[PDB]
């Protein structure tokens, strides 16, 4: 004749949550060092060369 | 008299997602730049032709000069 | 003999999820700038240092003792 029962208990706790999306991709590497500059031995080297043949022309 | 308590109720819903991932390292340093391009021997020549000849000439001269 | 309750409320939420990965590594930088050429000035200074230094033997070549 009684009154109906309480709520039931709560009911279990949901799954995990998917896990979190993925960071952003790194940003690109420095640039790399500068190329080595021509050095003045090439100049050096045929400076010389002509000065040996104009002081030879001179010799003749 | 009085009820049992009711059926346990449903399962609760999904947990909220992750937090975003932290962003990638950072790419490596680039290769290193070409080489400086040395001149030529024509190209030379042709800068220091004259300049030789006149310092030549010059001291030729000086040389070779009377009192 | 009273009828039996409602079902119970819906339950917790679930734990969050774990973070994401790291993104992906990044591409290599660009190549650097290229060595410098010399200049057809700097080419006419190189050779006047040259005669500059070499005087000497220009001296010898074209004057001696006796």
């Amino acid at each position: 004749s009684g009154p109906p029962g309480p709520p039931g208990p709560p009911g279990p706790p949901g799954a995990r949550g998917q896990a979190g999306v993925m960071g952003f991709p790194g940003p690109p590497g420095p640039p790399g060092p500068p190329g080595r500059d021509a050095t003045d031995q090439h100049i050096v080297d045929v400076a010389l060369k002509m000065l040996q043949e104009q002081l030879a022309e001179v010799a003749v | 008299g009085s009820g049992p308590p009711g059926p346990p109720g449903p399962p609760g819903p999904p947990g909220a997602r992750g937090q975003a991932g932290v962003m990638g390292f950072p790419g490596p340093p680039g290769p290193p730049g070409p080489p400086g391009k040395e001149a030529s021997e024509q190209r030379i020549r042709e800068l220091c032709g004259g300049m030789i000849s006149e310092q030549i000439a010059q001291l030729a001269a000086h040389l070779r000069k009377p009192l | 003999s009273g009828p039996p309750g409602p079902p119970g409320p819906p339950g917790p939420p679930g734990a969050r999820g774990q973070a994401g990965v790291m993104g992906f590594p990044g591409p290599p930088g660009p190549p650097g700038p290229p060595g410098r050429a010399p200049t057809d000035q700097h080419i006419k200074q190189v050779c006047m240092r040259v005669i500059q230094e070499h005087f000497a033997e220009m001296a010898a070549s074209l004057k001696r003792p006796d």
